[PDB]
């Protein structure tokens, strides 16, 4: 499964 | 002054922002030199000297007492088009997002120690009048030798108040359902919601929600083996109604939180 960062 | 610091190269290829490696010439202390453009600053504050500075500087100064758990602002400068922030630079570090990416779901003993230290750091912020508003694994540094966590990036924060917040510039997938639905939230219970997302992230290996519909749906599926005590804490932090969420005291008194490891034990058991 794709784990990603999330911009503020 | 580039006379007071030896400036080195960009840190993290810009993933922390415009942050450069530095060394304080006075005593070879490692520093992180963070640059913020005036044109890109959301909220402004006034210093006790009456000087107009970015809110991030105001919040950093309010928490900079030297408690280990938040990044310490050592100094700052104003330039024509920017402000420069001199932050302590712990070494060696890895941020908790990268740490979870390559370790996977963390053992509950390790998640307990990490979560406990995040709780103490957020309590320190609130005690200093500061609401961080962007608690997430990306904004947490692990000191890999000492086993100590550091909360970073106050660029979305605000002064702590008891009245309602109607603005928000933190991370949406960590924001609470009352923000998604009504664009209103109170500071402490919104922080508790983001801490539930963080705790799930630690023991499951990724955050639970990606879409607005999941955030407001009120259903937490556990994709990893997690103790009943930990699941209960997570679900309590992620109660849909803010008033159903625990206080920080109730979190730290929860059965799952007892018998936490010390930071040094944590480093020796799980990091060295
Ligand atoms: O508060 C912030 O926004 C903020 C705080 C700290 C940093 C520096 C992180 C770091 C430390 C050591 C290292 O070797 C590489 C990166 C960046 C931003």
């Amino acid at each position: 499964r794709k784990r990603r960062r999330h911009p503020s | 002054l580039e006379s007071q610091y030896q400036v080195g190269p960009l840190l993290g290829s810009g993933g922390f922002g415009s942050v450069y490696s530095g060394i304080r010439v006075s005593d070879n202390l490692p520093v992180a030199i963070k640059h913020v453009e005036k044109d890109r600053i959301s909220d402004w504050g006034e210093l006790p000297n009456g000087t107009r500075v970015p809110m991030e500087v105001v919040l950093l100064k309010k928490v900079s007492s030297g408690f280990s758990g938040v990044i310490r602002l050592l100094d700052w400068f104003e330039r024509p088009d920017s402000f420069v922030l001199i932050l302590e630079r712990p070494e060696p570090v890895q941020d908790l997002f990268d740490f979870i990416t390559e370790r996977g779901a963390l053992q509950e003993e390790l998640a307990r120690s990490f979560f406990w230290q995040v709780l103490e750091a957020v309590r320190h912020c609130h005690n200093c009048g500061v609401l961080h508003r962007d608690i997430k694994d990306e904004n947490i540094l692990i000191d890999l030798n000492r086993g100590e966590l550091k909360l970073i990036d106050f660029g979305s924060g605000a002064l702590l108040k008891d009245t309602v917040y109607t603005d928000f510039d933190g991370t949406r997938v960590y924001s609470p359902p009352e923000w998604i639905r009504y664009h209103r939230y109170h500071g402490r219970s919104a922080a508790v919601w983001s801490l539930g997302i963080l705790l799930y992230d630690m023991v499951c290996g990724d955050i639970p929600f990606e879409h607005d519909e999941e955030i407001i749906g009120g259903q937490v599926f556990f994709r990893q083996r997690v103790s009943s005590e930990c699941q209960h804490l997570i679900r309590w932090c992620l109660a849909l109604r803010p008033s159903d969420r625990p206080t920080f005291e109730e979190i730290q008194n929860h059965p799952w939180m007892q018998d936490v490891l010390l930071p040094q034990e944590t480093a020796e058991i799980h990091l060295h």
